[PDB]
């Protein structure tokens, strides 16, 4: 189950 | 620790610290840029989430290979303390991170979009913290998380549409809290589908440049409704 | 920082380190086994170069990317203090090391196979330290990391066969030495050249273990002749 | 041109 990246922005 | 740094520096700093791949310094100059006690913009608000969860991914994943290893084991105290030390790392972070949202980030949010930000992270980082829990707080940091997405919840679906990344985003979070910490799949299975519908039926409002950023999170909620079901 | 810790403690936490691909860590508690005053069996030496590889590793690839935008710079101070500051970070944990080499890894080792391995270690890391330098004493950190090398280049050749991977990464190493440092193609070119066909000829020798050991530093000596020629 | 990967084992 993923969860938002949010590594890169 | 960057008290002497100006604002305008310590975000172009975190803007070159994200390219040089250099999380921990991006994250200690948001740290920095937030304690100056300005309300951050979009771009900044993206800054400090980007950092924070370069640091706190890296943590998580070298946490679920050292509690692998340990569940293995039970050799000698060596892996249980060095679990125990990345976990203390990581919980340390979460903390930090919860700090700057309760002084001030969350209490000077006015508009719906930086409130609902600042509420997706506070329910993310005790998520963190949660998948580390096992004690006599645990219920509480899950309430805690559960509490924080639900009034992000209430917030975006009064004032945001249904194709909004943030607001989509949040509903994926939330859904991985119900599949994965709360123990409610079902819960997480029905809150992943109906946000998918929603944002569908409101894609032929959007051009082409917010269509691509909304289809993009879209899929991420599929994807995990194909591992879910 | 580790003398509270047994040695052995030590060794365990830093290969939990590497599998949990925790580098800062893995590299602070093989210093502190070097601490320990014992001499380094080869799995050790092995442990304290990977730990340290992937430090200035990541340190010499953030420090390249600002490199980089700083010279399409010459916009304000802030890129030539972020570049100097992860600078002055490298430079500090080639220090560590050398400083590790020096006291007393180097001076105890008796068998060639140790000594020509940290003669490896003290031209690598002059030679990151060579990398960033510009202005007195750069001439002198080249030549500390050409003088680090010839030695264990003595040694190897006297005491080890040619394909003994030790003895090939050394030779690979000074290559690039001289390619990259020491404006000196031609003598990059010539020594990967003898190396390689050296080892060719002696690869009948081996096991098969042993022959893929030695034959895959051996492709990345044709990999650099290919791009210097 | 490349150095000793050496970054595991
Ligand atoms: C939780 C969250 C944060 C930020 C966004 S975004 O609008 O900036 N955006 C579309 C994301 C950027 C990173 O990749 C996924 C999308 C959305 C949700
Ligand atoms: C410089 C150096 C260090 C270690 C070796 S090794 O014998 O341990 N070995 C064969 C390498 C391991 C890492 O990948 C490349 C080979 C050789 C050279
Ligand atoms: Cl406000
Ligand atoms: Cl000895």
């Amino acid at each position: 189950a993923g969860s938002i990246p949010g590594r890169r922005s | 620790a960057m008290g002497s740094m100006e604002r305008a520096s310590l975000i172009q700093k975190a803007k070159l610290a994200e390219q040089a791949e250099r999380y921990e310094d991006m994250a200690a100059f948001m740290k920095g840029a937030v304690e100056k006690g300005e309300e951050l913009s979009c771009e900044e608000r993206n800054l400090l989430s980007v950092a924070y969860k370069n640091v706190v991914g890296g943590q998580r994943a070298a946490w679920r290979v050292l509690s692998s290893i340990e569940q293995k084991s039970n050799k000698g105290p060596e892996v249980r303390e060095y679990r125990e030390k990345v976990e203390t790392e990581l919980q340390g972070v979460c903390d930090t991170v919860l700090g700057l949202l309760d002084s001030h980030l969350i209490k000077e949010a006015g508009d719906a979009e930086s409130r609902v930000f600042y509420l997706k992270m506070k329910g993310d980082y005790y998520r963190y913290l949660a998948e580390v829990a096992t004690g006599d707080d645990k219920k509480r940091i899950i309430d805690s998380a559960r509490s924080a997405y639900q009034e992000a919840m209430d917030i975006s679906k009064k004032e945001m549409p249904p194709t909004n990344p943030i607001r989509l985003g949040l509903a994926l979070n939330f859904s991985v809290f119900h599949y994965e910490i709360a123990n409610s799949p079902e819960e997480a299975i029905s809150l992943a589908k109906t946000t998918f519908d929603e944002a569908m039926a409101d894609l032929h409002t959007l051009s082409e440049d917010s269509y691509k950023d909304s289809t993009l999170i879209m899929q991420l909620l599929r994807d995990n409704l194909t591992l879910w079901t």
